[PDB]
Formats: C-alpha cells, structure tokens, sequence
C-alpha cells in the first residue's frame, strides 16, 4: 500500500520534531517520575481538595507545552491569531490526554503527567476528572497494542489540532486542507510502518475517542479563583 | 478575552 511521498516525509519530520521538543522530560520521564503518595486522591464522603491542588499546579506547564507544539508547525503559524486560539482551546485537553495515555505503565496502573507525576485511576478521578479519568485510562490501556511511536503520536496531535469543526473559525477551508495533508501523511506512514494489528480504521476510532474526551469540557467544568487563569482560558 | 493565551502565541 502507498507509503509517504517526499513532501510527506518533510511533513512527518517537521511534526515529529515539534513533538519531541515539547514532550515533558522527554525520555527520562519514567525515571524522573514520582508516584503521588496514595493517601491523596481517595473517595470523599464531592472533590478531594488536596488531589485537586496538585493538578492545578501542573495543568499550566502542560497547556503551555501544547502551545509550544503548534507554534513549531509552519501550518499553524500562518493562521490568523483568532483562529489559532479557537484551534487551541479545542485540542488542548485532547492532546494532553493523548500524551498522558501513551505514558501508561501497566506494572503500576498509572499514567504520568508532566513527565514526573505517576497517578492511579482513582486519584485522577477523585481529583476532579470523574468519568473522564476512566476514559483516559481506557485509551492508554487500549493503546498498548497499537505500539505508537513518536511520529504517530505527533501526527495524531496534528489531526486533532487542525479541526475545522470548532465553532467560530474564519479559515475553515484552510484548516481542512492542512488536516488532510496530515491525514494522508499519517496513513502512508501507517502503511509503511506495517503494524501487526486492521490498523487505521481502528486508529481513526481512537481519534473519535479523544474528541469525546475533549467534548467533556462542560461535563467537568471549588471557586473560579481556584483554577489557574490559563486553565480558565481554554475551558 | 483570552489575554494570556494571546500573549503566549505572539511570544
Ligand atoms: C489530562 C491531563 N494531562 C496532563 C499531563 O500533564 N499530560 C501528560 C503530558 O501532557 O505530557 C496534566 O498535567 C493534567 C492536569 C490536570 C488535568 O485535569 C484537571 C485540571 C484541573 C483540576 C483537576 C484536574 C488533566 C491533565
């Protein structure tokens, strides 16, 4: 089946490099990482506030990394500033969920946030996520058969960023062309990569899985001063 | 709105 054309290799390299440059604690993440003390994040008898205090502490550096990723894509950088904002409020949760889920550790049953905080499913649920925690932990459990490398995670992140779907976009058509460049280059890479899994229809279902994870901004949402202001801006 | 997200984009 068709493999990347020369312009898509250029594309793949650029997107991949954007991702490695912005992934927290890069390759050390499983060594720098520390497990949240397990007294934190138990069932209240609403929301545990101590778990919640830690998650607002790391949300802002995490949102920031996603912004660093899109700004390393020439395709994103030539959009009007208003469009980049709309695109960025729409994919931020999605992309952070993806990067947390590729950092699933079954020996521990934890995802790693910011390259340093290993968190169990119960901690993340009781810190405020609720059912969205089970959603993210399901993605990471199901992704371990897919064996995604840096470029596949990077192209995923590119498909989610370039969503002409989001409301308020001036350059809807332009945004739809960039995503098709990525979508094509992603498949051609999947072909060449020859995963031993009906790979690609399944991967497209995982994209939907993330968009659902993203569409729960409102079914997620403690006083508003308790949220970091950068978090308030993208939710 | 979005006064800080705007700043990070033009940084
Ligand atoms: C979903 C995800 N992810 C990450 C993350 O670091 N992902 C790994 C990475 O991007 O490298 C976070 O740091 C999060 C922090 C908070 C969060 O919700 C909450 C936000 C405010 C209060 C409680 C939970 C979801 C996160």
């Amino acid at each position: 089946k068709p493999e990347p054309t020369d312009e898509e290799w250029e594309l793949i390299k650029t997107v991949t490099e954007a991702h490695v440059a912005t992934n927290a604690q890069g390759s050390h993440w499983k060594q720098k990482r520390k497990f949240l003390p397990e007294d934190i994040g138990q069932a209240p008898i609403k929301v545990d506030l101590e778990a919640f205090s830690h998650f607002t502490k790391i949300i802002t550096p995490a949102i920031t990394r996603v912004v660093d990723f899109a700004k390393k894509l020439p395709m994103f950088c030539e959009l009007p500033c208003e469009d980049q904002i709309i695109l960025l409020k729409g994919c931020c949760m999605e992309i952070m969920s993806l990067r947390a889920a590729v950092r699933y550790d079954p020996e521990s049953e934890t995802l790693t946030l910011n390259g340093e905080m290993a968190v169990t499913r119960g901690q993340l649920k009781n810190g405020g996520l609720g059912v969205v925690s089970d959603a993210i932990f399901d993605l990471g459990m199901s992704l371990s058969s897919f064996n995604l490398d840096d470029t596949e995670v990077a192209l995923l992140q590119a498909v989610l960023l370039m969503s002409s779907d989001r409301p308020g976009l001036a350059c809807v058509e332009r945004i739809e062309k960039y995503q098709d460049s990525f979508l094509l280059a992603f498949e051609h890479y999947i072909n060449y990569r020859k995963h031993h899994v009906h790979f690609w229809p399944k991967l497209l279902m995982k994209v939907t899985d993330l968009r659902m994870i993203g569409a729960c901004h409102a079914s997620w949402f403690c006083p508003t001063e308790l949220f970091p202001p950068l978090f308030l801006e993208v939710f | 709105e979005n006064a800080l997200l705007r700043y990070l984009l033009d940084k």
